[PDB]
């Protein structure tokens, strides 16, 4: 698998170009609540 | 090159396969031993003529 | 019953306004088509019921190259608009101020206010106007001077909106964009009640920044130029605590009648890999908002006091934490404002939280802000391109191929003393007392 | 005669396999964490930790 | 509605178009037969632009032939790709033009001119919206030099406000291929100066010298370098024809490019060139084609850009590639050049992006600039000029046919006026 | 309420800090991805991500990004904040001016920018930790660099200094001299208080102690890890005594000048198989003020001792503490000046120290930190001026200095310095 | 990150480099086709150093190899690991320069320097961050000894701030092929002495020696000590490109190992260096490494580095092992040989270490000294040059291209201020 630029190894092995970065750590799915939610006063 | 690439890929992800069970004289006295322990009682077991 | 009308108009006009149209199609729900997926009313503000099913945008586009109206309408977009409404001409003018605003914009202007004049008698409670366009192209300048000056006369009162984008200081594509920005400038000085600074190397390092983009394309900027107009606007479509309506725009922003030229901002701008780490507080938003380097023009407020500033939350954000965050920056000694203004910090709420487009590089984030500043410091794009439009104009280059076109030799130094009369006036507002 | 340069010195000795050659101390001493099931017996644990220690020379 | 004609008169002129048409014709996908056979549909969305349409569904270009001999025009006809054009637009004489540029333009190109314009205003009446014209000629011979600029001057009278673009071949003395130059030569451009729109102008011998070194083929010949220079000029009018984020077309590039009316004399280039192995070990990227494109190697003309300062350059990127890193690189450039470049003119590069890249590559660049190198090939052509007319050499037959020395006189005091007033402008400071 | 930030500058302070926040983790009971598997105390190094992780209040700073992405591939990736791992361009190779003036201005405007948007999170800063090794160029020039910058920024915010100074004869660099007087001169008035952690005093405590043959530069960082975890523990947990940062600096510092300590940490006991014993809070302390046992190759005997503070962590009784300390005075072999009648100050914490599993630690139930203020300090002081005047003789190694922007004459200003702050440690520590 | 672009030059350059790609290419994993077959992560994140990207995956050395005869270029090209090279980075002459000095430096070098100046300066601005230069040539030939410093020359006057280092094979006179070789010598080492940040000697005796004492190998060949120097080569970049507990790049080498800006040549050595038929025993541990360095007559070159007084030593440690044997390995050394080492630079040894080690073995060291020794070589090469000098020797055709007596009398005088001031430090006393 790890040929060039397809795979995840490293930053410097993925050595993006063109539009954006490959997702590196894990990142929750698709649309995860990002940030505190706020307003409980109970 | 993206073809040779893939051929070297698709061969190296395949490796690990040991499994020792080389058999010559260990296996032909287990098929002996297992032969006798099983035949035993079907040779105990058969109606009378 | 609230209704604004919106007018692409340039190259540059219609590629932001496809992601502007892109994003409140996706933000209102509606598809591509028009129909209604399978009321609110809450789309009156953009939109309009065709009486059964679909709904046509408050839009018109308009240039005089049909390369993008055609690339429109093969594009998935072609059942949403209004067939006759997408205006394309014959040939471009080529980045002459005088072949759009003389020679080939007058045969034009009259559909266009034909147009206008349509879509208004179907409006009843129509707010005011949106006018996109690219001021370093010699037809979208001359053509927006026409146009505005002709809905200046027709409609007198009505409150109109310049999203123009202004040359950056080293960073540009064509080689006579000073000619044409400020003959525009010198036009629309006293036509528009506000106007925007939108250059692009300051979103371009915006994105290297954040988002950490490495070579964007026109489509990013144009989004994230559809972002912040949809957080401006969505308090007129959206209930909120603190509703805030066009009006409450040059009510807070317009000292005097000659300054009305401000630059805007906008946050959160992270991606998935550094928001999954980060706080996204209110007091921490709003600080990063105001730092130098997030605004949408390359300017250096530490340079000039300020005049006036209004934020817009977008999201769940709490009175309270912006009324201590507002604090916080006024304790907050880097930042300084002009003496005869107190306070100068108008802020609006809404519940709606902000809305990405699938398979664009932004996270969803439940809070968001949107500013827009008038400061002193805003003379110096005027200073930059008036000393690059003495140096073109020691030996008058390129003057004569707009001379040729019926051209008059005397309003380049009119519109150069009116940039004068135009900076002595920003200098002298910012004198104490 | 051979030509070219054709070297035979041959510095390594090679023939060894090194599995754990690209294998960082730094990373392999501060993430390892092996084993060491949570026993309160000194002789246990003295056991398991100079078995990782060989472990971690060899 | 933004269609272009195209006149070729003279061997050279009718040679480049020859190589253009099959060029385009490949690029859009039509066989010679005239039927069409792409695959994208964004291939035929603007084929009006340099084809017409006829009955059947066949594709027609809008080129006129010209010239006082049919040999050219029997031969190009047998050719691949010869029946496209409508042999009707096939204009020949047969006196033949002797390389005499006053008997080419007087004696026999009054009485020929005249189907010749019947039939270019039949066109022009026929198009939607015409904006411009293209002409392809040489300057070192007498038909091509002769009625190339008549034919100039007599379209302009009557389009004054089109815009006109003449592929011209100049002569070099490293490449000669005929004693009588310098006298057809300054004559046509006295003409040009004074009523060409835009001039690009092509060396001989600079193709030689890029095929040569840069191609490293080992036997070039005259359909490969009129390949090469067709390859080039149909790399001018990219967004004229596709999509493009930044469009420029001929109008915009004349706006960004002419200071002065009378400075419409340029230099092209295309870029990525590579050799038949090199380009395996190669890779495709901005920045080489930038400094491939700035390499005065790949300059079209024998002029030596590092002798003097631009004034305007351009760039045609062809392909899917973001604006800001080409827009960062040309400040790079600039500003590693500032020398070179003119100082009272800040950012004189343009730039502009097209969608759709040329068959086969991913992505192509065309150069074109305007800059003070050029004044030494006026200078040379002029020194040869009164090199030959000290003794009057080869005179007589000029002045054999109603042509005498005064309105030479002017011809070369033109030429040295142009010569100094655009020096002037190379050491002027502000 | 109480947060503290640490940073981490040069390849050593990069080392350092990996061992340090690996004893964090795994104290705190956060697996290394940062998600708490199956209170409140992580606030005081750590900040919850809202739901899930929390994040370290950590900022590395190193010109070579080898070390850098070296943490980003290991194990720890999962933990940091991706844009707080500062990384330059060129290693400043054991040159003070291209870390100070050359390159480092590029850098540290960043650092500072990440310094406020870390603190503008937190209320209760009680002070800064900063991790360097002085013998190195970039380490020490960009933490000279941040300290005079935070001065000014902040002014009277704590600043905790635990340099890794040159070992009396061991080194790995030659021109070391150089760079450490002129950091020691940059850092005189600059931090509040600081430590001394030379190499060689650990490499004995390891081979006399561990019973190891094989120490690598792993066990110091871990020893160094344990010190600081038993420092800060009082922050985070609850102790029938409680210290706080501000509770060190009022007490262990008499004149402004002098604010160089050196530690000591006990019992460091291997883990053979042995029952080993009980460790008595006396003889625990008796070892604590071993000569030899001295974290730092300074010998107390040939000096006077200003000040003595020391935390006791796990079930000590401060009955014991009281016995230990009144036989401690009564032994004659150390002795303190006559203007303190008293100089000890006692910490306690209920919190056991933790082991790291596959360290070389073993778990005790009794452990004591100490650091103190002692006049003998003065000789490392004496011999690395020597050290710099043997080469500043002849000007060796100085044009490449004056020619990356250094002028010449903060040499002599380093030297005059240096020879008051001895000046002064002689006069204090004469008898009234 | 922080790259060092390659350039070779002359016959020995272009061995020495044949081999180092060789070494490096079965370092990093790359087969003659530039195609990766590795194992591990960590051989690819730093091989950007050395290699640049092609399109479709490959890695290009950035190397240039210059030279005036193609015989070595085509011989080179047809060995193996000879396809890795860009055609395009091959630049050489046609005449060749006959080991004359005067003749590559005045007359034919400066004519033909010019291309490989414009490829050099592409790379290095084709390069993110430049880090440095390196170079490796001989002093015993004509058209390296003169192109070469005189590319080093105007290379640093282009980049005053960026580090560079040079290798030189330096003749010897027990065995020497040139009655020419002190002439050239002086003359390159005159230039090479203000221009060159770091210079490297190599001796051929000394390698001889070495290959048939400890290699117990009964025939050498020009390749095997072309490895030899190679593995000393690749050994001092190690950290540059490999992690490990104290990273030490050429910057900090170059700090830490010159203590007067004048004295900038240095010995080295490789350890361990084991017989071929080397029975499998043991291990090589810190003691017999650390003594294997110091081994004198171990040194790769002819002088007797006992014969003076150690300025500096340098030590590149490879394999994974602990700093505590190594610094008090190293303390003995001193207070064992405390005479051998001047005084007033106490602890005068560079400690540095990585953590791969080279391929086939556990533990391996390159060690690089800066001593008091060369001196006598420096005295030797000045005694034969005066000798031949005296009566004007085969001085006359060094005389018929342009240069004169004035250049030798300026280079020995240069020459003999360079070793005066080199041994007044010999004996000052702290
Ligand atoms: N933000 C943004 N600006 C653009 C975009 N495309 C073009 N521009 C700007 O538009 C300016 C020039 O105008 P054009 O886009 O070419 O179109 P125009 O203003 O109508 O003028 P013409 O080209 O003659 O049609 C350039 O300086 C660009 O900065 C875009 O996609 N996004
Ligand atoms: N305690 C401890 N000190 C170390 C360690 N590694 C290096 N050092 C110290 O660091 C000093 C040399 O500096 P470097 O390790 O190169 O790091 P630096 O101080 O930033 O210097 P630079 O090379 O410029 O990066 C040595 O004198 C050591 O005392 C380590 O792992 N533990
Ligand atoms: N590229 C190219 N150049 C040509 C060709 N034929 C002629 N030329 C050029 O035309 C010049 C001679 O021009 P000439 O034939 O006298 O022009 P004419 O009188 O208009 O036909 C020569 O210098 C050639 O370089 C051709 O097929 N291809
Ligand atoms: N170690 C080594 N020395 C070499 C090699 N090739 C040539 N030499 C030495 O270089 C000297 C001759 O140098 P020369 O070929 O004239 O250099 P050039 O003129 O630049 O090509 C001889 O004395 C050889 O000892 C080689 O491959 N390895
Ligand atoms: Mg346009
Ligand atoms: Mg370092």
């Amino acid at each position: 698998y790890p040929w060039n630029n397809r795979t995840q190894n490293t930053l410097l092995l993925k050595d993006d170009v063109g539009r954006s970065k490959p997702s590196a750590y894990s990142l929750p799915p698709v649309d995860y609540t990002y940030g505190r939610p706020l307003e409980r006063d109970e | 090159i993206e073809q040779d690439y893939m051929y070297r890929s698709q061969q190296d992800s395949f490796k690990p396969r040991l499994l020792p069970k080389g058999n010559k004289a260990s296996d032909l006295s287990y098929t002996y031993t297992k032969q006798k322990l099983s035949q035993i009682q079907q040779n105990n077991n058969k109606e009378l003529f | 019953m609230r209704e604004v009308i919106s007018i692409h108009v340039g190259q540059g006009g219609i590629q932001v306004g496809n992601a502007c149209w892109e994003l409140f199609c996706l933000e209102h729900g509606i598809q591509p088509d028009g129909q209604m997926p399978s009321g609110d009313d809450a789309f009156n503000t953009f939109f309009s019921e065709t009486g059964a099913g679909k709904h046509v945008p408050r839009a018109v586009f308009l240039d005089l190259e049909p390369t993008v109206i055609d690339e429109v309408r093969t594009g998935t977009y072609r059942q949403l608009f209004h067939p006759e409404q997408l205006i394309s001409g014959k040939e471009d003018a080529a980045n002459n101020f005088a072949r759009g605003h003389y020679t080939i914009g007058k045969e034009i202007v009259d559909l266009c206010l034909d147009r206008i004049r349509k879509l208004a008698d179907n409006c009843t409670g129509l707010q005011g106007f949106l006018v996109f366009n690219s001021v370093g192209g010699g037809t979208g300048s001359g053509l927006g001077s026409l146009l505005l000056e002709r809905l200046s006369v027709d409609y007198g009162k009505k409150s109109k909106l310049g999203f123009t984008i202004y040359p950056s200081p080293q960073v540009s594509t064509a080689v006579v964009e000073p000619y044409n920005s400020i003959l525009s400038t010198h036009s629309l000085l006293e036509h528009t009640d506000v106007a925007v600074m939108l250059d692009n190397e300051a979103i371009y390092d915006i994105c290297r920044r954040n988002l950490d983009i490495e070579r964007p394309t026109y489509t990013n900027l144009n989004r994230l130029i559809a972002q912040v107009i949809s957080s401006l606007t969505a308090s007129l479509r959206f209930d909120g605590a603190l509703n805030v309506d066009i009006t409450e725009f040059q009510t807070n922003l317009v000292p005097y009648p000659r300054i009305h030229f401000m630059l805007s901002s906008y946050a959160p701008i992270i991606s998935a890999e550094k928001a999954y780490h980060e706080q996204l507080s209110v007091a921490e938003i709003t600080n990063s908002a105001f730092e130098p380097a997030n605004m949408m023009a390359k300017c250096d407020p530490r340079h000039g006091k300020y005049m006036a500033c209004s934020m817009m939350y977008r999201g769940d954000v709490v009175p309270k934490d912006v009324n201590a965050s507002i604090a916080t920056i006024k304790t907050k000694r880097t930042i300084q404002f002009v003496d005869w203004c107190p306070t100068g910090f108008k802020v609006g709420i809404n519940y709606q939280p902000p809305t990405v487009v699938p398979g664009g590089d932004l996270a969803k984030v439940m809070r968001a802000v949107c500013m827009i500043s008038n400061s002193t410091a805003i003379a110096e794009v005027f200073s930059r391109l008036d000393h690059k439009f003495d140096l073109m104009y020691a030996k008058r280059a390129f003057v004569h191929w707009y001379v040729g076109e019926g051209m008059e030799e005397g309003e380049f130094s009119e519109a150069r003393e009116d940039l004068a009369a135009l900076e002595k006036d920003y200098e002298e507002v910012g004198i104490e007392t | 005669p051979q030509f070219s340069n054709a070297s035979q010195i041959e510095v390594g000795d090679r023939s060894e396999v090194n599995h754990r050659r690209f294998v960082s101390q730094s990373k392999n001493v501060y993430g390892n964490f092996g084993k060491f099931d949570p026993v309160s017996n000194p002789g246990i644990l003295a056991s398991k930790t100079k078995w990782h220690h060989h472990l971690q020379s060899k | 509605m933004r269609e272009i004609v195209h006149i070729q008169g003279g061997q050279c002129g009718n040679q480049i178009g020859a190589k253009f048409w099959e060029v385009i014709s490949d690029e859009h996908g039509i066989d010679p037969t005239g039927t069409y056979h792409g695959d994208s549909d964004l291939q035929l969305e603007r084929i009006n632009v340099y084809y017409n349409e006829a009955t059947g569904g066949r594709y027609v270009p809008r080129a006129i032939l010209m010239d006082l001999e049919p040999g050219t025009m029997d031969s190009v006809r047998a050719g691949p790709f010869g029946q496209l054009f409508r042999p009707d637009n096939f204009v020949f004489g047969q006196t033949g033009a002797g390389n005499n540029w006053a008997k080419g333009h007087y004696t026999e190109g009054a009485e020929l001119i005249d189907s010749v314009l019947d039939v270019v205003r039949k066109e022009a009446e026929g198009c939607d919206c015409l904006q411009g014209f293209q002409i392809t000629h040489s300057l070192g011979g007498g038909t091509g030099s002769g009625m190339g600029t008549l034919l100039i001057s007599k379209v302009r009278e009557e389009y004054p406000d089109r815009i006109m673009e003449t592929f011209s071949v100049v002569p070099s003395p490293k490449v000669s291929d005929t004693v009588v130059e310098p006298y057809n030569a300054t004559l046509s451009v006295h003409q040009l100066v004074e009523n060409a729109d835009e001039c690009m102008v092509i060396d001989n011998e600079a193709l030689y010298d890029i095929c040569f070194r840069t191609l490293k083929l080992t036997t070039p010949t005259y359909g490969d370098l009129n390949h090469l220079v067709s390859a080039a000029m149909s790399g001018v009018t990219c967004c004229l024809r596709f999509p493009g984020q930044l469009n420029s077309d001929l109008r915009k590039l004349a706006v960004n490019l002419i200071p002065f009316p009378r400075l419409h004399f340029f230099m092209i280039g295309f870029a990525p060139l590579t050799s038949r192995g090199s380009q395996q070990y190669r890779a495709l990227t901005v920045p080489e084609l930038t400094q491939q494109m700035f390499d005065a190697k790949n300059m079209m003309c024998a002029a030596d850009p590092r002798h003097g300062r631009y004034l305007t350059a351009s760039a045609l990127f062809r392909g899917r590639m973001s604006t800001k890193e080409v827009d960062e690189q040309m400040l790079n450039v600039q500003n590693k050049n500032s020398s070179y470049f003119v100082e009272w003119i800040p950012n004189n590069i343009k730039s502009s992006i097209c969608d759709i890249p040329p068959k086969g590559l991913k992505m192509a660049v065309t150069f074109v600039g305007n800059s003070t190198a050029i004044q030494e090939m006026f200078k040379r052509v002029a020194e040869q000029f009164t090199a030959m007319f000290r003794r009057k050499a080869f005179l007589h037959w000029y002045t054999g046919e109603g042509m005498d020395e005064m309105e030479f006189t002017e011809a070369e005091s033109n030429m040295n006026d142009l010569v100094s007033e655009y020096q002037q402008y190379q050491d002027a400071t502000a």
